[PDB]
């Protein structure tokens, strides 16, 4: 009965098909890289209020 | 596994070696690596963690198994340094004015320290020999020692004058005070900022090595005038710009672990001795 293992490494190949199987089967996602270089928030503007324009007469 | 004792073992000089282990060095250990936040600065980068880790995998070091740590700079980090880690590497931009300090934390961290308490303000101290020193740390260490008589009466100072005590070092970071050998003093050192412990020198900490990127060999470890010697672990290049430091570090990464090595009190052989 020796012959289990070297049946199993002369045949392992298959192991190759069984991989396209279970890739075949799995379910796929993917990235989208993230950016670097947020190092500089920015802010709105010097902003001050005041009334619209009056309509004088 | 038979601790604590010494016991004499016995080899031929006609054996023959074995397989290499820089697989397991590379495998196993833990690469641990500390810079200055300017080198951040001017890396001007981010994902550049992830680019030493991934260049230091092409060399064989596994992904999460190299490690990063910035520090501010040689005065602050040398505060307490605790290298908890497998394989340490610190490097140290030189810089004028700051000798005396990168080679007092060159001495304190290349080297198996083992300090005791002092009690400043009821014992008076003494060092033992050559190997004996007085490590003060913490944010303003101002040292002033009063040596004694065999009497117990200062010389060169009163023992109830502080004014009179003799300053040693002055508002450092890190001192590494020796004082004669033999003669009692009495410290007094700002003791709610600035501890200070009794140590003794062991054999040398193979687990750590210093690159200083700056200037000349300046680093004396050893405190003894006459020696000043080069040991491997210390070692130093020239420099213009950090990407350029980091790539010849991941580079020559094996080149360095050789010349370091496992720390001798980290492993169970150093068991009942000293181990930490
Ligand atoms: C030592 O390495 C060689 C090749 O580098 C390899 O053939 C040999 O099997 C190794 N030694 C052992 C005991 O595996
Ligand atoms: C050190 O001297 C200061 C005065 O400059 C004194 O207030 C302090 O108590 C002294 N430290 C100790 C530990 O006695
Ligand atoms: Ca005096
Ligand atoms: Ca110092
Ligand atoms: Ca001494
Ligand atoms: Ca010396």
């Amino acid at each position: 009965a020796s012959l289990i293992y070297r049946q199993l490494l002369t045949n392992s190949y298959s192991v190759d098909l069984y991989d396209e199987i279970e890739q075949i089967g799995s379910g796929k996602t993917q990235n989208v890289t993230i950016n670097p270089g947020p190092f500089a928030q920015t802010r709105y503007a010097p902003v001050n209020w005041d009334h619209g324009e009056i309509n004088d007469s | 596994q038979n601790y604590g004792l010494n016991i004499p073992i016995t080899g031929s000089m006609d054996t023959v070696y074995s397989n290499s282990t820089r697989e397991e060095v590379f495998l196993t250990s833990t690469l641990c690596l500390y810079y200055p936040t300017e080198a951040s600065t001017q890396i001007s980068d981010g994902e550049w963690k992830d680019s030493l880790s991934q260049m230091f995998l092409i060399k064989g070091w596994p992904t999460g198994s190299v490690y990063f740590k910035e520090y501010s700079n040689i005065v602050d980090f040398s505060v307490d340094p605790q290298l908890y880690c497998d394989y340490n590497l610190v490097l140290m931009k030189y810089d004028q004015s700051l000798e005396l300090d990168m080679s007092e934390l060159a001495d304190l961290i290349l080297n198996e320290w083992l300090c005791n308490p002092m009690d400043i303000t009821l014992y008076y101290y003494q060092q033992s020999g050559e190997s004996n020193k007085w490590i003060s740390m913490g944010s303003s260490c101002t040292v002033k020692v009063c040596p004694l008589n065999t009497q117990t009466l200062g010389i060169g100072c009163q023992t109830t004058n502080v004014d009179s005590f003799e300053t040693v070092a002055e508002n450092e970071k890190l001192a590494i005070v020796d004082v004669v050998d033999g003669i009692n003093h009495k410290i007094n050192l700002t003791t709610t900022t600035c501890t200070i412990r009794n140590c003794k020198k062991l054999g040398p900490r193979e687990n750590v090595a210093v690159i200083q990127v700056g200037g000349a060999n300046i680093l004396d470890i050893t405190a003894d005038p006459t020696t000043n010697p080069q040991i491997e672990r210390m070692m130093r290049v020239n420099w213009k710009r950090w990407w350029q430091v980091f790539y010849t570090i991941v580079d020559y990464i094996n080149q360095i672990v050789q010349v370091m090595s496992k720390r001798s009190r980290s492993l169970n052989s150093a068991a009942f001795y000293y181990r930490v």
